[PDB]
């Protein structure tokens, strides 16, 4: 199927690039002192 | 806090922090302006509608040539 | 001609008014069939 | 002592209608939109513009009265009663669409008024104004629907006119000719009203299957005190109820009550975004790869390509009547048409 | 901690490193300015600035700079097609560069101003705690808008000291850049004269430099100062972000319906010239003129500039494209080569038939001709057992004037019917489809993009204007209601008035 | 409260009823007299049944000239013969 | 027409009339 | 005479509304 | 150098991290199709 | 490839109900 | 020239300002007579 | 081909002219205004329990017995927004007004589909006003009615051989 080319990279950096910031945030709070 | 030579030159411009006219002051000019300027806003946007329509003013892309 | 509350029942009020839009609702069911509108 | 709040005074009192200096605004807009579309309902045509009858003086129904936009010559023409177009003439206004405009703008306005009233009122109470924050969706929807999409095609003609078959109209145009149903951006504002209808439905059964035994009446009701310190249902059940049905459950109340504001008001937002683009034919029309595929073999079908034939249909059937300024004439050979139908 | 969405509240007191994020923020906008110029660079083809012009290539920017005066490479080519020009420093890559420059020493002054956040200079001289005068700020930096908006006009747009701006004739066939005088009538208040442009500059920087000096010198009335909290730094960014917003939407719609800042040789055409066939009227007009004066049909047409004929085409519409069909122009109905000349059809009987023409609202749109009168005389038929006007039946034939088929006339019906399906969109064009694989389904111009990104967004800033103005009003409570708030505040008929304890 | 009677009050009073017994059925009258008499035709500009078309025409007078709407308009009205 | 319509006023009030009634005389409502 | 935001409020909307039913009711008898 | 006194530290719950993964990964769901076209 | 990403991010969302699940953070009566 | 569109505009012009002149008129007024009880 | 489903319905039904439908319409247009009305109503009043540089969230602990806002705030904002008598003061008659209001609405939409199953169909209004002479005068239901065709006349292009579809 004739798709656009950009598609791949787009969906997978849509995905990741907010995710990862998720990530990053999560696990820092776990780290903290309690 | 740290001084600096441009901070020293620019220090009175910060300075009044707070620093009001008492009651009311210029609000009545103020509310004038703003009239005013309610005014130009419906003029230019009704000539850009062609709800006001003048002598001279084409609004069109054959405004001028 | 008193300013009175209560004077007349207020489920009376109520049934009278609540019929009076039955019939006003009534009436403009019955022109959805007849004159302008009733496709006739 | 000074006249600005002497009036702020009375503006202010706490009476059966609150009316606050954003009163000024809401109440005169607010009256003559509803009054405008009342009036033009009950006795205005829309022969002159559409070739519609619209009013219950001509024989429509609630279902079929509309105040119709102007015609598509009038462009956006503010269409003011004193404007160029009516000239004044009251009778010739009604009859070119004026009343759309009246209603649209007074309407517009009074928003506006609606929501500095819910920030006024909140601001003299003292409660956060998350009420008009809230609010900014239906705003959102009326400015981009009502205003910015008919400024992006040719004229008023093309936004919704206002009235319940016509907007049922203005739908199956936006299927037709946008694809709108393909546009994730309504899609999003689709899982906003229905998962804020969803929200609705299951918070309000949980609390009420969740409450506490505060009475021996078995109607629950008046067992409930506006002043009580106690919440008035069990939290603490209602989550073990839906970590076992469901697997997950709301344990924070204050962001369960945020969350239900979240999901409608974004959603209706996301649908506002979709609505803006189609105002410049920026639709979500086609995928390209399907189009590509199927012009080469036809054999190859899916619900996507099913669903643009149906729109194909719906341009080419309603166009000439829909859209009478074109002067379409489409014989009776070039409507597309299955077999037989 | 904070919450996610609350990080950069950290900067609210903090005016040096506010400073230093806003330095950041610079950096990365005059770098996206220089970077996008250098792909628009990399990829434009300079060679045809009739068929190929910058809008058709999905230029974003390059328009942006030509608009103001930025019209050469320092490869030697001009956006109005010249060669050998000296463009100096400032050709495209001169001001990409400028932009690539500046974020740098942005991004430097930026660590500077964090590392270094604790001056004097942002403390109270009383209190010693950190305070930004901000009313007087207003009045120094509106004073600097208005010198700037005032050297901007007089001197840039005149040409005085400057380039002046891009300007172009009712049809944009002729576009350059021009020294543009004010006009000081009502005429400047027209959106399509370039001089009401300059006398806006003139004059709204004057009033600007005399607020500016106003805002300076007068301290605000102690009442709306407390009306609209502004000791608040968040005042300021609630009536900043409705500015803003106001300004978004003005853009929005005289890049839309068109003014003399949105140059058709620049964005493209709009839609309402399609809608209103206002390409197609001055090309007949030119045609009856030189028929008229005794030129044949082919010598009429043939005198027709094929840029005015590509005008008059809808995949130049920037009202027929898709929200996910990316890319230039010509990566939908190609790279336009040549105007095939003016198709003129007629039928057996000889009587000209006139093919009706698409509408943007539709994606595809049936083949119908009438003749002059608007009487139906020929059409594609869908289903064929009941056709009376088919082609075939009527003895359709197709003829061409002007352009690369000048002279040629076509009688078989596949071929008359397949210029009749092109004659939907207007005049009729050759494309190269092959160097960019492009799949003929038509896009926006950047006339369309803009108008759609710039909507878009000041509809969200409107959000974020009632979210901040609510964040400025309501600061008081908005961790949560008093925890003693006085039922009596709430419920009916204790105080007069709404709020007030002192009308109880 | 707010400070005024409530409404429960004020609609089971004598007062009440012996005004709008007037008032009610009176613009409920004129309403229907605006009709009947056709003056709503008149002042909005609504088509009788005998008014959207001339005998033979089919054509709808649609409105296709901004700035001389109002004059096309009185055209089509006038040719209503 | 007029017979259905004074049908109907006259079945519609019985109702009320009822209720009515037996408010007055102090009734078991 | 003295009037309430309330009385004026609740008559703007239910004087016009009885006027406007009375009006419908009228046409419900129109014929073509 | 002296201290920054206006720095925080930054949270964000599991539940909050779920919550923000679903969006993220629904959306993706969602318009990848028009990404790819 | 498409297939791949759709089928991809479905099976991340499925991992993501089942640790949402079984791996929230459990609610706490204080 | 005065176009009959501008003088279309100064009458649209008074008659907002006769509305909203009438209206502030008329809520001073009543603010004035009807005020709040407060020493 | 949930849309597809969706269109066909429309032409072989109208059920946009039908009152389960627009009931339906109600009930999830309702539910959605009243969901965000509720929680930016609740949200609104929320006890101060938290400083500014964290979330308003923790203010709340799972399972306390106290309410987390002030409803009678609450009352007295949305009393005076509209009038005293249209807002809820007692929290157990507002949470089943949440409760029915989508749910009764979205039973009749449900209904809609059920008995529309059973073609008792949409109102149909197609050339109900008819001028002096007998000319018809189209309303806005006339231009539902063409779009419907469109739709009517293209689906299933292959399927149907006989003049009117049945089913
Ligand atoms: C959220 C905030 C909440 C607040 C909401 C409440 C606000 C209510 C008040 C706002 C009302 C504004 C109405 C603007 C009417 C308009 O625009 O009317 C349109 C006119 C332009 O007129 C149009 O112009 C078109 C193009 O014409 C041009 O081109 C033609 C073809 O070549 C001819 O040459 C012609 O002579 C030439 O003028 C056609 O002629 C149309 O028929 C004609 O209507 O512009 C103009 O008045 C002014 C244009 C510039 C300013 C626009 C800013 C406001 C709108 C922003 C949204 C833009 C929409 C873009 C789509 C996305
Ligand atoms: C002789 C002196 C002079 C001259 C010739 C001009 C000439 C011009 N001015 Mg300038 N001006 C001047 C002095 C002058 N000015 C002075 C002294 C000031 C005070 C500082 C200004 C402040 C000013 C402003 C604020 C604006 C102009 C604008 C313009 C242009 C009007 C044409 C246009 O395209 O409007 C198009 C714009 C409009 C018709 C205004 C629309 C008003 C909207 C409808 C208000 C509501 C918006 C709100 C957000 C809601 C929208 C809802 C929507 C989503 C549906 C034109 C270049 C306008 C411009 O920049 O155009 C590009 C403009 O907005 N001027
Ligand atoms: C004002 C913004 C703007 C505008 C109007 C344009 C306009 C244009 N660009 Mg430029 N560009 C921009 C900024 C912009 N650009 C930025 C910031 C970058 C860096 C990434 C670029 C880099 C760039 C490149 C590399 C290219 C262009 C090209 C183009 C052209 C084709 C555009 C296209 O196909 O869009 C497609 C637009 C869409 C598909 C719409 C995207 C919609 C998003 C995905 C929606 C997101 C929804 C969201 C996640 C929902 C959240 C919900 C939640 C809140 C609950 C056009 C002239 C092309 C060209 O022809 O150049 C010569 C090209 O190759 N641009
Ligand atoms: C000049 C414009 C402007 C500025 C300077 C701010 C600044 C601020 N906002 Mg406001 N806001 C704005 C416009 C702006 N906003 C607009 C347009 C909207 C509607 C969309 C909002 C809606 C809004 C809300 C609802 C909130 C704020 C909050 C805040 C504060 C904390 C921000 C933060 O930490 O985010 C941190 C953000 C991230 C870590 C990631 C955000 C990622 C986004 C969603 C996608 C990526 C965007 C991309 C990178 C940027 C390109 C932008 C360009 C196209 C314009 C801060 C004072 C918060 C607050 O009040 O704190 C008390 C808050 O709750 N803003
Ligand atoms: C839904 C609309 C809406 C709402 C609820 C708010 C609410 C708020 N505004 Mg914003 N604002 C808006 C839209 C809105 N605004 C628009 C469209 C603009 C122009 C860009 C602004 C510009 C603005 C500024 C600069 C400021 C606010 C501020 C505020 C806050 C205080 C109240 C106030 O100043 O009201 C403003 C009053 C109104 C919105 C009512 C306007 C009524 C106009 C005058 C009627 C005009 C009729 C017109 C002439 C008829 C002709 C029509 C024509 C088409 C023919 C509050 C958060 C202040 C703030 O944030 O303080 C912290 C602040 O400084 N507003
Ligand atoms: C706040 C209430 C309010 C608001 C915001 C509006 C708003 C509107 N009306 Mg509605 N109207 C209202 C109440 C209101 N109306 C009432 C109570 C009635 C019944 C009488 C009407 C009857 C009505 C009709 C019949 C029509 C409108 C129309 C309009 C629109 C255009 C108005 C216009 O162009 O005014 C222009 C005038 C102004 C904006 C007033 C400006 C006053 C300035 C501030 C004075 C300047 C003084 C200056 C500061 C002095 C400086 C001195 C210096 C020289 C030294 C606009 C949407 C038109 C419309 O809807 O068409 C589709 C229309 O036909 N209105
Ligand atoms: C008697 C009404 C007929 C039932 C219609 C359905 C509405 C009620 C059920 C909704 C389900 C919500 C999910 C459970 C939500 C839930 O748990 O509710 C709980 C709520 C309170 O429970 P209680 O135990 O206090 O009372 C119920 C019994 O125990 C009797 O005391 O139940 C009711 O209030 C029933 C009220 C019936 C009285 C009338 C209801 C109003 C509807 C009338 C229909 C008019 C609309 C037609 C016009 C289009
Ligand atoms: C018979 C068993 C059936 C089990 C089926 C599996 C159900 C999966 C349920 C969703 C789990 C994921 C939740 C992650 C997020 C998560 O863990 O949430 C947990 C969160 C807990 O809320 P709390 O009140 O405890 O936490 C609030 C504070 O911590 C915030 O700081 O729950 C909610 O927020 C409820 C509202 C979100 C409701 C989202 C429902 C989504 C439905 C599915 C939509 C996706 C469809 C994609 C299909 C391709
Ligand atoms: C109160 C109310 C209301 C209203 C209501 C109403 C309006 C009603 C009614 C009603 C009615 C109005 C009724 C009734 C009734 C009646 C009856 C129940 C009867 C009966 C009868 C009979 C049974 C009979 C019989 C017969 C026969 C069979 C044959 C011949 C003879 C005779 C006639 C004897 C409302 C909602 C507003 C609200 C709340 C409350
Ligand atoms: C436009 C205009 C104006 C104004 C006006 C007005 C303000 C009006 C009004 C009006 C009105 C204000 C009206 C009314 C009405 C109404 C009605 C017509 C009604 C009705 C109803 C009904 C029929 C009912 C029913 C029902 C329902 C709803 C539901 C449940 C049941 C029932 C069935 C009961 C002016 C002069 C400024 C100027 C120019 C234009
Ligand atoms: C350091 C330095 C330097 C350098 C510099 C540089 C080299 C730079 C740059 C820069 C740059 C090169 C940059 C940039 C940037 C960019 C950007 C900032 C962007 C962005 C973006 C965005 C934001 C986006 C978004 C979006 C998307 C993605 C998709 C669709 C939608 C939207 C549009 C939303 C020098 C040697 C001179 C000197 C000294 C120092
Ligand atoms: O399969 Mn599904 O859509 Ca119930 O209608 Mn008959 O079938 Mn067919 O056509 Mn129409
Ligand atoms: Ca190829
Ligand atoms: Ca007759
Ligand atoms: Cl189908
Ligand atoms: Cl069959
Ligand atoms: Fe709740
Ligand atoms: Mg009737």
């Amino acid at each position: 199927m004739e798709v656009n080319q950009l598609g791949l990279i787009a969906t997978a950096l849509f995905v990741l690039v907010p995710s990862v910031f998720l990530i990053i945030l999560y696990v820092q709070t776990e780290s903290q002192q309690k | 806090a740290r001084r600096t030579w441009l901070g020293d030159i620019l220090r009175p411009l910060n300075s009044e922090y707070g620093k009001v006219a008492p009651g009311w002051g210029t609000t009545p000019l103020m509310a004038v302006f703003m009239g005013l300027f309610l005014v130009f806003l419906l003029i230019i946007l009704e000539i850009y509608n062609s709800t006001l329509i003048l002598d001279g003013v084409n609004v069109s892309w054959k405004a001028l040539g | 001609m008193m300013s009175e509350g209560g004077r007349i029942p207020l489920w009376i009020v109520a049934t009278v008014a609540g019929m009076g839009v039955i019939v006003i609702v009534g009436l403009f069911f019955y022109g959805a069939y007849a004159g302008l509108g009733s496709s006739l | 002592r000074g006249w600005f709040d002497i009036l702020d005074d009375w503006l202010k009192r706490d009476r059966f209608v609150f009316v606050g200096w954003s009163g000024i605004l809401l109440f005169p807009c607010a009256y003559l939109a509803l009054g405008g579309w009342l009036t033009g309902t009950t006795f205005v045509t829309s022969w002159y513009t559409h070739g519609l009858a619209s009013s219950y003086l001509e024989g429509c129904n609630f279902l079929t009265v509309a105040v119709s936009t102007p015609a598509n010559s009038m462009g956006h023409s503010l269409l003011l009663l004193w404007g160029p177009e009516a000239q004044g003439d009251f009778t010739r206004w009604c009859q070119l669409g004026g009343l759309w405009t009246f209603i649209a703008l007074h309407g517009a306005f009074g928003l506006i008024g609606f929501m500095l009233r819910q920030f006024e009122i909140a601001r003299l109470v003292g409660v956060r104004p998350y009420n008009a924050i809230a609010f900014s969706a239906p705003i959102a929807v009326f400015v981009s629907v009502f205003l910015i999409y008919p400024l992006g095609q040719s004229s008023w003609f093309f936004a919704p006119s206002f009235g319940v078959a016509a907007i049922f109209r203005f739908l199956l145009f936006f299927q037709g000719f946008h694809n709108w149903t393909l546009n994730p951006f309504h899609m999003m504002g689709v899982a906003g009203v229905l998962g804020g209808a969803l929200l609705c439905a299951i918070h309000g059964a949980t609390v009420e299957n969740t409450l506490f035994q505060d009475g021996e009446g078995a109607s629950t009701f008046r067992a409930f005190n506006p002043t009580q310190a106690e919440e008035t249902y069990s939290m603490v059940t209602a989550n073990r109820f839906w970590s076992q049905i469901f697997g997950i459950a709301f344990s924070n109340k204050r962001w369960l009550h945020f969350f239900m504001l979240f999901v409608p008001v974004t959603g209706l937002w996301m649908s506002a975004i979709g609505v803006v683009g189609l105002a410049l034919n920026l639709r979500s029309y086609d995928f390209i790869s399907q189009e590509i595929r199927a012009a080469e073999d036809p054999e190859f079908e899916t619900f996507y390509t099913k669903n643009l034939l149906l729109n194909e249909g719906i341009r080419a059937w309603m166009a000439p009547q829909d859209q009478p300024h074109e002067n379409f004439v489409f014989p009776e050979e070039v409507l597309p048409r299955g077999n037989a139908l | 901690g904070l919450p996610w969405y609350r990080v950069h509240t950290v900067l609210i007191n903090d005016p040096g490193r506010l400073i230093a994020a806003h330095l950041m923020h610079t950096a990365l906008v005059a770098g996206w300015a220089g970077s996008m110029a250098l792909y628009e660079l990399a990829t434009f083809d300079p060679s045809d600035p009739v068929l190929n012009p910058m809008w058709r290539q999905g230029m974003f920017v390059l328009p942006f700079m030509a608009r103001l005066g930025v019209t050469g490479s320092w490869s030697g080519w001009s956006i109005t097609g010249e060669t050998g020009i000296d463009p100096g420093f400032w050709s495209f890559e001169g001001v990409a560069l400028a932009h690539i420059v500046l974020s740098g020493l942005l991004f430097l002054a930026a660590c500077w101003h964090w590392v270094y956040w604790d001056l004097e200079l942002f403390r109270d001289p009383r209190t010693g705690e950190p305070a930004l005068d901000l009313p007087k700020m207003f009045g120094i930096h509106l004073f600097l808008a208005g010198l700037l908006c005032f050297g901007f006009g007089a001197f840039h747009l005149t040409g005085l000291f400057g380039p002046g701006m891009w300007v172009s004739d009712p049809y944009g066939l002729t576009g350059s850049v021009q020294p543009v005088a004010p006009e000081w009538g009502p005429d400047g208040f027209n959106p399509y004269n370039p001089g009401g442009v300059v006398a806006h500059h003139i004059a709204a920087g004057i009033v600007g430099i005399i607020a500016g000096l106003f805002h300076i010198l007068v301290r605000p009335p102690q009442r709306l100062y407390k009306a609209l909290r502004m000791g608040n730094i968040e005042t300021v960014l609630s009536s900043s972000i409705a500015a803003v917003f106001f300004a978004a939407f003005v853009v929005a719609g005289t890049m839309w319906y068109g003014s003399a800042t949105t140059p058709i040789e620049l964005f493209g055409p709009t839609r309402y010239q399609w809608d209103s066939s206002y390409f197609q009227q001055e090309i007949n007009r030119r045609v009856q003129a030189s028929l008229a004066s005794g030129a044949t049909l082919e010598e009429a047409w043939s005198a027709i500039p094929e840029k005015l004929a590509f005008y008059d085409y809808i995949g130049n519409n920037p009202a027929k494209g898709g929200l996910f069909r990316t890319g230039p122009m010509n990566k939908g109905d190609g790279i336009a080569q040549a105007w095939k000349g003016h198709a003129v059809f007629r039928n057996k009987e000889g009587e000209e038939l006139f093919v009706r023409r698409m509408p943007a609202f539709f994606e595809s749109f049936p083949v119908i001709l009438t003749d002059k009168n608007g009487v139906v005389k020929a059409d594609i038929p869908f289903r064929r057992a009941e056709s009376k006007y088919s082609f075939e039946q009527q003895g359709v034939t197709v003829s061409f004037y002007g352009g690369e088929l000048n002279g040629q006339t076509f009688t078989d019906p596949p071929t008359v019917k397949s210029y009749a399906r092109k004659a939907i969109f207007g005049e009729i064009f050759e494309f190269d489809t092959e160097t960019l694989n492009s799949d003929g389904i038509f896009r926006t111009s950047p006339r369309g993009w803009f108008t759609f990104a710039h909507a878009v967004f000041a509809l969200l800033f409107f959000f974020g204007h009632i979210w901040h103005g609510a964040r400025t009003l309501f600061r008081d409570v908005f961790s949560g209601i008093d925890p003693e708030l006085s039922p009596e505040q709430v419920e009916w008929g204790f105080y007069q008035k709404v709020g007030d304890v002192t009308t109880r | 409260t707010t400070g005024e009677r409530p409404f429960s009050d004020i609609i089971t009073s004598v007062r009440y009823w012996v005004i709008h017994s007037i008032t009610i059925p009176a613009l409920f009258i004129a309403g229907w007299l605006f009709v009947s008499t056709g003056l709503a035709y008149d002042v909005f500009g609504t088509p009788r049944p005998d008014s959207y078309y001339a005998q033979e025409q089919r054509s709808i007078p649609l409105v296709t000239d901004r700035f001389e709407a109002k004059q096309q308009v009185e055209t089509f009205l006038e040719q209503l013969k | 027409v007029i017979a259905q319509l004074t049908m109907i006023a006259m079945i519609g009030i019985a109702g009320p009339m009822i209720i009515f009634l037996l408010a007055v005389r102090r009734g078991n409502l | 005479p003295i009037f309430t935001v309330r009385w004026v409020a609740v008559h703007t909307l239910a004087v016009p509304t009885i006027f406007f039913l009375g009006a419908i009711a009228a046409m419900q008898f129109i014929q073509r | 150098m002296e201290p920054n006194p206006n720095r925080q530290p930054v949270e964000l719950n599991r539940t909050s991290l779920y919550l923000g993964l679903l969006l993220i990964l629904v959306l993706a769901l969602l318009f990848s199709s028009y990404f790819f076209n | 490839m498409e297939t791949i990403t759709y089928v991809f991010i479905f099976a991340c969302i499925i991992a993501l109900f089942f640790f949402a699940i079984f791996f929230r953070e459990p609610p706490r009566i204080t | 020239t005065i176009t009959p569109s501008l003088k279309g505009f100064f009458i649209g012009l008074l008659s907002g300002a006769v509305v909203l002149g009438l209206t502030f008129a008329v809520l001073i007024a009543i603010s004035q007579i009807d005020k709040v009880q407060r020493s | 081909g949930t849309f597809n489903f969706m269109i066909v319905f429309q032409a072989e039904h109208n059920i946009l002219m039908h009152p389960f439908h627009q009931l339906g319409v109600a009930g999830v247009f309702g539910g959605a205004l009243f969901c965000a009305m509720h929680g930016s109503l609740v949200t609104s009043s929320l006890i101060r329990e938290t400083t500014e540089t964290e979330s308003a969230n923790y203010g709340y602990k799972f399972g306390q017995e106290e309410e987390t806002y002030n409803i009678v705030a609450a009352h007295g904002y949305f009393g005076r927004l509209i009038f005293q008598y249209a807002s809820f003061n007692n929290s157990r008659s507002l949470h089943f007004f949440l409760a029915a209001w989508p749910v009764v609405g979205v039973w009749f939409a449900a209904l809609g589909i059920s008995t529309m199953a059973f073609n008792l169909n949409g109102f149909n209004f197609n050339h109900s006003v008819i001028d002096a002479k007998g000319n018809v005068i189209n309303t806005w239901a006339d231009i539902i009615n063409r779009a419907n065709l469109g739709m009517e006349v293209m689906h299933e292009r292959n399927a149907h051989n006989f003049p009117l579809d049945l089913a």
